[PDB]
């Protein structure tokens, strides 16, 4: 179906800097890409839906922007509550996932 | 309010034309509640249709309105005396109902529309 | 490409009548206000009459107000000027011109853009 | 130089939602599930004005006319069922045996002869009655039977006089509103339509209730049309509109009776009772060749979206209720559920008749309401039926491990997509007659 | 306040059959789909299927066709998922995701994922 | 009545301004009975709101009404030809909808109100 | 819309006469559905009755309308300053409500009716 | 002074089952506007 490539596969960054994760689809998917956060031992939690809108209750430091084939997830500040694996998703397909690290 | 309502119905058209306000004031006021509401709403939109017809001519807010549509003798060849002093409005309506739509069409075709456009243009010079 | 040709100029006795006509080509006739402007032979130009694009509004100089009648037919692309009770002061070359006014939905055209040849009227 | 001028009657509109009244000719009868309480008479002169130099954005997937039709049809079903016999004294133990009449092997166990005690017109007397019930209507009380809805819902008999035959209904806008029709013949229901007209009412739309197949619908003018809210999303149904229809011949061969049982002071229960002659399975025939050319056209149009070299597979439904796992419909007054496993069973590589067995049911929850079911009375005689298959509702299989092949299965259940196939070309707009523009004219 | 509760963790054997469930309260059960996604131990998410709670329409991933069966009960607002012919790789945390309102949005953006259910296949 | 309704929707604004009466005539005409009654009542009060807006300006009973509000080039800097001969009313509405309320406010702020008061005072001398 | 509604209710009549449009804009917008519909229909027909009263006088489409009915000192013998600079409209209504019907009758008896007839006749010469 | 039928506004947030705001009343008003009527003394009667 629609293949996805999510990069970087593993990222290590110190507090304060920005984290930019990129998902590349296999074709035009309009804006129907979602970004989820999964802490270890917990279910994924949706942060970005439709690639730009922010789920209610999410801090504003999480943001997403993209279209067509290319999408980007931006976390402006790596606050200590945020260490988790981040996944992109189009339809049934889930990204390979990236784990931030301190 | 209801006093004199249609009292000049058998008068001459000339004499019944002096009583237009008694017949103009009287056009505006469970399942049976819905029936009464339907009656009231129908009366309202009918009155508004008549006022819209008056307004698309030059006759807005007027019970007697002179126009620029000439009278055609194909609609009635009677002289003013037979109409306004010998006939009643019911008889006149019976006589003229076949042309009423032509007259309305002429009233909104050229006279008010071309008048309005010409007043649009006369407000330039 | 605009052409305005006048026909009907001639000799008429005092107190007579005359119908001048002006045929237009090369442009949208119905989109232009028309005017009649006369020049007596030794004298200068004088505006006679004006008619709007639709032919509903007619204006005249006061010297010919009750006597002259400007009209037009957009289907035929013709501009007519009927003249009644002709006096000695009406001896002139009459030009049909495009302009004089415009509709409210157009820029002001208070000028006579395209002139005609001329038609000589002598009383 | 320039001054504000006010114009009234300006031809400008906006997108809006409103309540649309329904026009209907409503001839015949001297008893319609719809045009008896809600809709009104038709229009002798259906006037359509083509709006030249008009390109208008349409969206069939956010059309409020579809939602209005859904609510109207549900409410009209409820209203038609309100003044009929409540069948609450039929939730009793039923002693059931198999039918001793000559039964084909396919129909063995489908019908049960059930004897039970019923109320009479006098409340102090009981009657011993017997009735024929389909096996799909009958649940064993333990591992003695009971109707299927007795645990969950109360049951109301449908009035036999009221007929379930769809009649066309035209959806008309009130004053100050207009219906814009997209006249483009290649339109997929979303985006700009260059050829637009305005109409007083929609075309005659038969409210046909069916699953997996659009019966008696409109036909595409030029080609088979594939429409989907998102063709890349497998969760979104694919509406297929045919350009040539496929005739479908349905029948219940059983010669059936209608026994009347006086259950109350003026209430009647209409049971099946007996069958005159042999017993055979109800079924629907379609032409094998016609279905083949229609599926070839559907594959040709699907390959536009899913690639030219991909293999298009048609498989039967993956699962769900009997309404969605089968072509469920109703014509002749009885409710058919037909196994379409023979319709959808093919693999199309990029390079006689079919008989569908049908099971009948009398206890129906049409709109899955809570605490409400309907008993469909039996129809006297042999019911036959002819319809035009004019479209399909499909669902693509997700999570495909093989990228070369795509699998499409029947779908349905949500009837908002059944009338999205009809209301795709219509759009309600809202007239804004007041405009302001610059002109050289100045008030004195 | 939407709550998505899920059945407890289970231990099964090769060739057995597991039957997970998913109580979902706080919203109209028949308006939103129910998707089933399994996460293997220390691996990425994998999508099993969805069921439409309205009339029970199901879509399965190709590798699970024949083995997985999604079902529902609308009276108690719970979606079941049965996996048969269990194998060792089927050991995973099975989640029931609830997408947002399916009528006017995609049926794939998941607000409420519910708790997981750890199924362990071992001999 | 319905003939020509919105037929000039794709015409130029100048050409569509000659057909205002076809779009002005068309603005005036159990649970479903209540639905139809609600639709009719809504249409009536909408029409009356539009007529009230026309009447609080000097535009009562008029489909074309010239005013004393100057045009501001902050609302549109096109010349009359681009507006009345190249554009349609739908495009113009899309362009000018952001200022429509400012224009309406100016129409009822000073021109009709101060005009009326000045005509109150000119009827004294 | 609702801003300033009745804000000049305690102002002088002269000062409250500059705010007539805020109080004129605010006169136009199951069993309880029938209740709301009855309220809306009643408001509509009331507004139309007031507009009809204005129109049978010469006051159509006007919030201030000068007439040809002389003021009688039997209705109020105050000078303009006491009325328009010292009194409010509520106090004036309390003072003048006993004669209001006489004033309305005079407004539609002779002035608008004989005016209209005289304009009918002046459009002949 | 007069008597009329008053419609009820209500925010009606929450739920996805209210004894009142489900059949009779309607949504609220984002901007509750109150205008103080200066130089206005008005007779009230809570008992009528
Ligand atoms: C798609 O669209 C198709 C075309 O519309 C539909 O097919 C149509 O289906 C309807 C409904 O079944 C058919 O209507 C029936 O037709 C018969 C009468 O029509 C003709 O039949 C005879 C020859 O076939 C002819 O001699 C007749 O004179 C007549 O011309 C009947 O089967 C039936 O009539 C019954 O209609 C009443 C309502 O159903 C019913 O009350 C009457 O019977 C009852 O009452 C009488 C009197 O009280 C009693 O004597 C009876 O015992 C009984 O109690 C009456 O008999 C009905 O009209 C229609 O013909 C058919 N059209 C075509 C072209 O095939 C499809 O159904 C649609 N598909 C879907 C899925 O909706
Ligand atoms: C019903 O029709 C009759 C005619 O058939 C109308 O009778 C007319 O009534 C008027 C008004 O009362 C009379 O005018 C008066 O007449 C005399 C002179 O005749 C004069 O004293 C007065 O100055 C006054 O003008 C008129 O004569 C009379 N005409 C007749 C009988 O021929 C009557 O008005 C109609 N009634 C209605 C419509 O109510
Ligand atoms: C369902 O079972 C009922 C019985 O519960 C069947 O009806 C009954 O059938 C018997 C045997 O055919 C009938 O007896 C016969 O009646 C006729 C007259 O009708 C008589 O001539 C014979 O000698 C014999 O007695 C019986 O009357 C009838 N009814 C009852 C109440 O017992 C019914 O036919 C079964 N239906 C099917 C579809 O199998
Ligand atoms: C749908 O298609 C099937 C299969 O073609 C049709 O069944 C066929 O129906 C005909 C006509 O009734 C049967 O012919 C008759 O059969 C019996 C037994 O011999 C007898 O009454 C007559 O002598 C006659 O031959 C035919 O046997 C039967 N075939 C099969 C295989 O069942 C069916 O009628 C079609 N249904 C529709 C259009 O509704
Ligand atoms: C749709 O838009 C087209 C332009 O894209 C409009 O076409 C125009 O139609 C008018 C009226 O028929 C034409 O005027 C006629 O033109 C010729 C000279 O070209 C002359 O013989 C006639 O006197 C007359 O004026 C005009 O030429 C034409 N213009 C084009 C094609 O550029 C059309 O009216 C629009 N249709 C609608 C809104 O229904
Ligand atoms: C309530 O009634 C009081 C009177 O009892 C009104 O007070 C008046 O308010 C106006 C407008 O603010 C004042 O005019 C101003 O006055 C001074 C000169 O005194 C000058 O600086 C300004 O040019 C301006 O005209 C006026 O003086 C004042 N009069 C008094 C207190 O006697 C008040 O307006 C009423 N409020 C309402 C109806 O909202
Ligand atoms: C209908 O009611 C009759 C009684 O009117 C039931 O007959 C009884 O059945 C029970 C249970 O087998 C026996 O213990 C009684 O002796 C029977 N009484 C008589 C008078 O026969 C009968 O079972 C009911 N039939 C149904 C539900 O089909
Ligand atoms: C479905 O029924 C229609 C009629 O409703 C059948 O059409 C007839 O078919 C026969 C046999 O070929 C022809 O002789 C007739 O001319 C056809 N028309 C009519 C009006 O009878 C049709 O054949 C049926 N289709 C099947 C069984 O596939
Ligand atoms: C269905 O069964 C009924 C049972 O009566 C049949 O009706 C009879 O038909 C014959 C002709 O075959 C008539 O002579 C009788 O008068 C009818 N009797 C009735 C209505 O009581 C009916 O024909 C059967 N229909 C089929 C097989 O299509
Ligand atoms: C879809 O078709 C499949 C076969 O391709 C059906 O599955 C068979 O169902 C029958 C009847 O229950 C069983 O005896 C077979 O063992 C099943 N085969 C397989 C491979 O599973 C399935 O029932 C059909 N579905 C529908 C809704 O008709
Ligand atoms: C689905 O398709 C298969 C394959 O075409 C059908 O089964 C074959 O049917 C032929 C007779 O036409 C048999 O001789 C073969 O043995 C069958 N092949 C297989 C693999 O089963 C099958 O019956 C179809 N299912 C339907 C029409 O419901
Ligand atoms: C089945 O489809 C055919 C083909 O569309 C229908 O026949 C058409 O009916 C329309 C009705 O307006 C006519 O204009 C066409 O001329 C007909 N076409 C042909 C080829 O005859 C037929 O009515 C449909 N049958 C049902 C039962 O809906
Ligand atoms: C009067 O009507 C006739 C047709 O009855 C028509 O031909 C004629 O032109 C009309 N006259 C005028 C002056 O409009
Ligand atoms: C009007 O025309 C119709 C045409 O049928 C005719 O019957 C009728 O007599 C006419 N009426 C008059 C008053 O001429
Ligand atoms: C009755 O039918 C059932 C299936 O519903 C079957 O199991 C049973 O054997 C049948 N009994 C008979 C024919 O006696
Ligand atoms: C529908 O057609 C429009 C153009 O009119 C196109 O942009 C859109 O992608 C199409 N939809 C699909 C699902 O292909
Ligand atoms: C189905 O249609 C295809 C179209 O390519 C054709 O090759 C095939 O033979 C058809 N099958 C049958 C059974 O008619
Ligand atoms: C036009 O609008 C601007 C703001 O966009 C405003 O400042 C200016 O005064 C206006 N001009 C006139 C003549 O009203
Ligand atoms: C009107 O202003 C809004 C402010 O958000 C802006 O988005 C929009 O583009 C503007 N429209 C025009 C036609 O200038
Ligand atoms: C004023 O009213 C009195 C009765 O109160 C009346 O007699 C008198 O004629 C009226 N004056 C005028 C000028 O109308
Ligand atoms: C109006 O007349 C009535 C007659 O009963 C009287 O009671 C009342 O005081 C009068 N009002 C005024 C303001 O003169």
């Amino acid at each position: 179906n629609i293949q996805m490539t999510q990069s970087p596969s593993s990222l290590s960054a110190s507090v304060g800097d920005r984290v930019t994760i990129t998902c590349q689809a296999s074709q035009d998917i309009s804006n129907y890409l979602n970004w989820y956060q999964q802490k270890p031992g917990k279910a994924p939690k949706l942060l970005i839906y439709d690639a730009s809108n922010l789920e209610t209750g999410v801090p504003s430091r999480f943001s997403g922007s993209g279209s067509g084939t290319h999408f980007t997830f931006t976390i402006s500040r790596l606050q200590p509550e945020d260490i988790a694996t981040y996944y992109c998703q189009v339809y049934e397909t889930f990204g390979q996932g990236t784990k931030v690290e301190i | 309010v209801f006093l004199g309502f249609l009292g000049a119905a058998g008068s001459t058209m000339g004499a019944a034309s002096m009583t237009l306000t008694v017949q103009a004031r009287n056009l505006l006021s469970t399942v049976w509640g819905i029936k009464q509401l339907q009656a009231r709403v129908l009366a309202v939109e009918r009155y508004l249709r008549d006022q819209q017809l008056l307004g698309i001519w030059g006759c807005s807010g007027k019970l007697i309105c002179c126009t620029n549509v000439p009278w055609n003798s194909s609609w009635s060849n009677r002289n003013l005396s037979e109409i306004w002093d010998n006939m009643t409005w019911l008889q006149w309506d019976k006589e003229i109902s076949n042309y009423t739509q032509i007259i309305y069409g002429l009233l909104e075709e050229s006279q008010n529309q071309q008048e309005k456009n010409e007043q649009d243009l006369l407000a330039l010079d | 490409e605009v052409q305005l040709v006048e026909t009907g100029g001639g000799l008429v006795q005092p107190g007579g009548s005359l119908k001048l006509s002006c045929r237009a080509s090369g442009y949208t006739f119905s989109s232009f206000a028309m005017s009649w402007v006369r020049q007596a032979p030794g004298k200068g130009l004088e505006w006679v009459s004006l008619i709007n694009d639709r032919g509903g509004l007619t204006f005249y100089v006061d010297s010919v107000k009750g006597r002259f009648t400007i009209s037009r037919d957009n289907s035929k692309n013709t501009l007519s000027l009927q003249m009644h009770s002709l006096r000695d002061g009406d001896t002139a070359v009459y030009y049909c011109a495009t302009g004089g006014m415009s509709s409210a939905l157009q820029s002001s055209k208070y000028y006579f853009d395209f002139w005609g040849q001329g038609a000589l009227v002598t009383v | 130089n320039l001054w504000v001028t006010v114009y009234y009657g300006v031809p400008v509109w906006k997108d809006a939602e409103t309540t649309l009244f329904c026009a209907s000719d409503a001839k015949a009868y001297e008893h319609n599930v719809w045009a008896t309480h809600a809709c009104v008479p038709t229009d002798p002169n259906p006037q359509e004005i083509h709006l030249e130099n008009v390109t208008e954005e349409f969206n069939m997937w956010k059309n409020n006319m579809v939602e209005q039709m859904h609510t109207d049809i549900i409410s009209l079903w409820d209203q038609s069922l309100k003044p009929c016999v409540k069948l609450t004294p039929l939730c009793v133990t039923l002693q059931c045996t198999n039918v001793t009449n000559n039964i084909t092997d396919d129909m063995r166990g489908e019908l049960k002869n059930c004897s039970f005690n019923m109320t009479t017109e006098l409340r102090d007397k009981r009657q011993k009655v017997h009735a024929l019930f389909y096996k799909l209507d009958i649940v064993p009380i333990n591992e003695s039977y009971r109707l299927i809805n007795c645990n969950t819902a109360a049951i109301t008999q449908a009035c036999p006089k009221v007929s379930f035959e769809p009649i066309p209904i035209h959806y008309c806008a009130p004053a100050g509103f207009a219906i814009l029709k997209c006249k483009d013949k290649k339109f997929n229901g979303t985006g700009p339509c260059p050829s637009v007209s305005t109409v007083q009412c929609t075309h005659g739309i038969k409210p046909v209730v069916s699953t997996q197949l659009l019966l008696n619908g409109s036909l595409a003018e030029e080609e088979v049309m594939i429409r989907s809210k998102d063709i890349r999303n497998n969760a979104k149904n694919i509406l297929v509109q045919f350009n040539t229809p496929v005739q479908i011949n349905c029948t219940r061969p059983n010669n059936n009776t209608r026994k009347s049982i006086r259950i109350g002071p003026g209430q009647w229960f209409y049971a099946t009772g007996d069958i005159i002659g042999d017993i055979r399975q109800a079924h629907c025939n379609v032409s094998k060749a016609t279905w083949n050319e229609t599926l070839g056209k559907v594959v040709k149009q699907l390959r536009k979206h899913f690639g030219n070299n991909t293999i298009i597979r048609f498989a039967n439904s993956s699962g769900g209720d009997l309404e969605v796992t089968t072509h469920s419909f109703n014509c002749g007054g009885e409710f058919f559920y037909c196994d379409t496993s023979g319709l959808f069973n093919s693999t199309w590589i990029s390079n006689d008749s079919i008989t569908l067995p049908c099971r009948i049911k009398q206890i129906i929850n049409m709109w899955q309401r809570i605490g409400q079911a309907m008993y469909a009375p039996p129809i006297q005689g042999v019911i036959r039926c002819v319809s035009n298959i004019t479209g399909l509702i499909l669902t693509r299989d997700g999570g495909s491990t093989d990228s070369t092949t795509e699998t499409f299965r029947p779908s349905g259940g949500d009837m908002r997509d059944n009338w999205r196939s009809e209301l795709y070309k219509y759009k309600v707009v809202k007239i804004e007659p007041l405009g302001v523009a610059p002109t050289r004219c100045k008030r004195r | 306040q939407v709550q998505v509760v899920q059945s407890g963790a289970e231990v099964k054997k090769p060739g057995a059959s597991v039957k997970v469930s998913c109580k979902a309260s706080g919203y109209t059960f028949t308006d939103h789909y129910i998707h089933w996604v399994r996460q293997a131990p220390g691996q990425g998410l994998e999508w099993m299927g969805w069921i439409n709670p309205y009339r029970g329409g199901t879509n399965y991933a190709q590798k699970f066709q024949g083995r997985v069966t999604m079902t529902r009960d609308t009276s108690i607002n719970t979606a079941y998922m049965e996996l048969s012919r269990l194998r060792f790789d089927d050991t995973a945390v099975y989640y029931c995701a609830r997408p947002k309102d399916c009528s006017g949005g995609s049926c794939y953006d998941f607000d409420y994922w519910g708790q997981g259910t750890l199924v362990t296949v071992s001999s």
